[PDB]
């Protein structure tokens, strides 16, 4: 029942500021040290700093000290990471990790993807990839998630009930400078005419949620 | 303080035993954890306080120092072990991570299942047509997908995407999406995807006629 | 003795 849930992915203009969050659940946040770790695309993890929510005492890495400002709200049971004067070097996913008393009780948060761009958010267009395939009782189907920005998009199937065989490809960059990906899945052709296959796309940056039904023919 | 993690990359067979090392530049004592990042981005600490295993982490994971060299070791490698590993030192500020290690899994050659998807009508009406070619579960990564519209070889009008190694069978999957205007797609009829892989004796061609 | 974990509490 105890976990760290981070705010949703978002886009922010350069020069601006953002305030990422990390809400502790199933335990009082001051009973631990809350760390903040950054990860630039195709790069390694970096420590930003840590807070003692009990009194708000914070320690930082040298490079982040003039931009980061970690805080907390004991009552809200949340720890925030505040970044000022945003730039392209700040586009990365930020993680909050717990530093509990009983060292054995440490765990991390899912992360918060932050894209810093001059452009605007654009939800995706979801077209279905119809079955009509033959491979020994196995048929492939899916969803083409086209023209969206920024990252990321999250695709699930049948609200999470279908997982076996699901392959969601990494987003590819297009000529328009917009991203596009497709998620596929194999299922037995024998179940095509009875089971309902729906993919669930979600793009937090633009608050869009699409549920496209993929039908046989 | 600089943690020097080595090797940067490592390809190992299943069942095999691997060790990743991190050379502490200024001595950090027993304050060094090992974290694992799965392909999906999720982070989970495996080893803490140099050798102590966290809750639930399988018996094949061990930690141990030897001078200024701290190491994580896996007695027998499994498919689910495919991930990126980083060593974290929490002795002196600023805390440091090693450059990481990308752990790939050597596997036996596997031929791909090929599928072809015609554009959806819902998109045709939008003015464009995306033809998708799926190469499911194969190994190794290399593959040569070629598009042929009315036996006409394509170029510059398609892009590919590849998934990372599967957690269960260590295979790869790849999609080649050929994009065209509603115009072009309506002009021609023969749409063919031609796959060429190590695991195939002859290049395979899946196709559909409009 | 660490630096990641909270000593007190």
């Amino acid at each position: 029942v105890q976990l760290l849930e981070q705010s949703g992915a978002e886009l922010v203009k350069p020069g601006a500021s953002v305030k990422l969050s990390c809400t502790a659940s199933g335990f009082n946040i001051e009973d631990s040290y809350i760390h903040w770790v950054k990860q630039r695309p195709e790069q390694g993890l970096e420590w930003i700093g840590r807070i003692d929510p009990e009194d708000g005492e914070t320690k930082y890495a040298p490079k982040f000290q003039g931009k980061a400002t970690i805080t907390a709200d004991t009552s809200s049971n949340t720890a925030y990471l505040h970044l000022r004067r945003l730039t392209s070097e700040d586009t990365a996913i930020y993680y909050c990790g717990r530093g509990a008393y009983y060292i054995k009780e440490d765990f991390w948060g899912q992360g918060t993807t932050l894209t810093v761009s001059s452009a605007s958010t654009k939800g995706p267009s979801v077209f279905p990839l119809a079955p009509s395939s033959k491979a020994g009782g196995t048929a492939a189907l899916g969803c083409l998630v086209k023209d969206y920005f920024p990252e990321p998009v999250t695709v699930s199937w049948n609200s999470g009930a279908l997982t076996s065989g699901v392959h969601t490809f990494p987003a590819v960059l297009q000529s328009s400078g917009l991203y596009s990906l497709s998620s596929v899945v194999t299922v037995p052709s024998s179940s095509l005419g009875t089971q309902t296959y729906i993919c669930n796309v979600n793009h937090k940056p633009s608050n869009t949620k699409v549920d496209k039904k993929v039908e046989p023919a | 303080l600089v943690m020097t993690q080595t090797p940067s990359s490592l390809s190992a067979s299943l069942g095999e035993r691997v060790s990743l090392t991190c050379r502490a530049s200024q001595d950090i004592g027993n304050n060094l954890n090992w974290i694992q990042q799965k392909p999906d981005g999720t982070i989970k600490r495996l080893i803490y306080a140099t050798s102590s295993l966290d809750s639930g982490v399988p018996k094949r994971f061990s930690g141990s120092r030897s001078g200024s060299d701290y190491s994580l070791t896996i007695s027998s490698l499994e498919s689910e072990d495919f991930a990126d590993y980083y060593c974290l030192q929490h002795d002196t500020f600023p805390l440091t991570f090693g450059g990481g290690t990308k752990l790939e899994i050597k596997r036996t050659v596997a031929a791909p299942s090929v599928f072809i998807f015609p554009p959806s009508d819902e998109q045709l009406k939008s003015g464009t047509a995306s033809v998708v070619c799926l190469l499911n579960n194969f190994y190794p990564r290399e593959a040569k997908v070629q598009w042929k519209v009315d036996n006409a070889l394509q170029s510059g009008n398609s892009q590919e995407s590849v998934t990372e190694q599967d957690s269960k069978d260590s295979t790869y999957s790849l999609s080649s999406t050929l994009t065209l205007s509603k115009a072009d797609y309506e002009k021609h009829k023969v749409y063919a995807c031609e796959v060429t892989h190590q695991g195939l004796s002859s290049p395979v061609t899946k196709s559909f006629n409009r | 003795h660490g630096q990641w974990n909270k000593p007190s509490k």
